[PDB]
C-alpha cells in the first residue's frame, strides 16, 4: 500500500567467518510514504583506491 | 473556465489493466488497440490516452 516499512537491531560479533547461533529480534525505526510500484533493487560498496 | 476554453487539465483514457488503491500512474505512451504493434508512430488503432 504504498508504505515502505524498516526494521533495524544492531549487535556486535567476534567469529571469522558464519552465523552464529543465538536469538535476536527486531524493532520499528522508520516509515516514509514514497509510494512508488518496486519489482528491483541492487547494492553499492566502496573500493580503497 | 475562461473565454477560450481551458486546457491545462488531462487524464489518461486508456489503459491495459486497472489500478490499485492510492497508487499512481503518471508514465505515457502510446496504445496499441489490435494485432499490429504501434511502431511509436501515431497511426490507425494508435491513439495518445
Amino acid at each position: 500500500d504504498g508504505y515502505f516499512k524498516i526494521y533495524s537491531k544492531h549487535t556486535p560479533i567476534n567469529l571469522v567467518r558464519d552465523l552464529p547461533q543465538g536469538f535476536s529480534a527486531l524493532e520499528p525505526l522508520v516509515d516514509l510514504p514514497i509510494g512508488i510500484n518496486i519489482t528491483r533493487f541492487q547494492t553499492l560498496l566502496a573500493l580503497h583506491r | 473556465s475562461k473565454v477560450g476554453g481551458n486546457y491545462n487539465y488531462l487524464y489518461r483514457l486508456f489503459r491495459k489493466s486497472n489500478l490499485k488503491p492510492f497508487e499512481r500512474d503518471i508514465s505515457t505512451e502510446i496504445y496499441q488497440a489490435g494485432s499490429t504493434p504501434c511502431n511509436g508512430v501515431e497511426g490507425f488503432n494508435c491513439y495518445f490516452p
